[PDB]
């Protein structure tokens, strides 16, 4: 379609140097404060999940047809108790473990399926702990550079 | 199964929390 | 800025994902292939750039007044007897050490019109020998490692 | 200066092709 090869070439462009400039250190804006920070906190959060566990999602069987309930049942006992910066962690981690093992088992299907569900949360039931509590500013002074 | 599951996530999230302090 | 308007939750939860699924080695359209096979090959020219020479980053003098004929003065040369894949990838790292470069000295302004250099380059001068060569998918095919 | 720089980038370049 008219137009797609230089799109597609731009996307390359920004795609190459955002890479770059983060892999170096340099956060250039907010949500690139926060976005890496996020990355950051979920390897660790991982790094610790399987040390003491076996590998995030192994022993969920999961399908298309099934996938979101067993999110959904996840996500509410998660924070059925409370939120803090720590579970909204988890949550990000298990929605990434969720896309890889559906990825890994040929459901790739599932997976901008499991960003809208993780997506709807966050702005639903987790945006309102996050307002009352520091904005993703707190998260990026407790988490980054880590 | 995904009883134990949020389990897991919820006490390695509060160790997390607990540390980022 | 770079990434102007990528702020919404949304974005933030589609950029986790994809770093998770990218860390793991799993590409969910054609166009996530290309791009990490580009991020690879960027770090691994890099490195053997840096073992046979200075850093790619202890540049010529960056002003916002001459960082133009700078870059359209290496460009040319590395393009002038010809094209190759390789150095495409050469092309993609000079661009990504100016902008590295243009921060860390707090010329943060240039990123942008780099950015803008390498895409008006690509899309004038590369592309068609691209088209010619199988395009990126033919790229991926010879750099992707999965 | 820039001469010196495209020579390394090209040459790199090059080498990393013919090893893809
Ligand atoms: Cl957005
Ligand atoms: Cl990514
Ligand atoms: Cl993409």
């Amino acid at each position: 379609p008219l137009g797609s090869m230089s799109q597609s070439n731009r996307e390359l462009v920004v795609d190459f140097l955002s890479y770059k400039l983060s892999q170096k250190g340099y956060s250039w804006s907010q949500m690139a404060a926060v976005k890496q920070a996020l990355r950051e906190a979920g390897d660790e959060f991982e790094l610790r999940y399987r040390r003491a566990f076996s590998d995030l999602t192994s022993q969920l069987h999961i399908t298309p047809g099934t996938a979101y309930q067993s999110f959904e049942q996840v996500v509410n006992e998660l924070f059925r108790d409370g939120v803090n910066w720590g579970r909204i962690v988890a949550f990000f981690s298990f929605g990434g473990a969720l896309c890889v093992e559906s990825v890994d088992k040929e459901m790739q299907v599932l997976v901008s399926r499991i960003a809208a569900w993780m997506a709807t949360y966050l702005n639903d039931h987790l945006e309102p702990w996050i307002q009352e509590n520091g904005g993703w500013d707190t998260f990026v002074e407790l988490y980054g550079n880590n | 199964d995904m009883e134990n599951l949020s389990r897991r996530l919820k006490v390695t999230g509060d160790l997390f929390d607990i540390m980022s302090g």
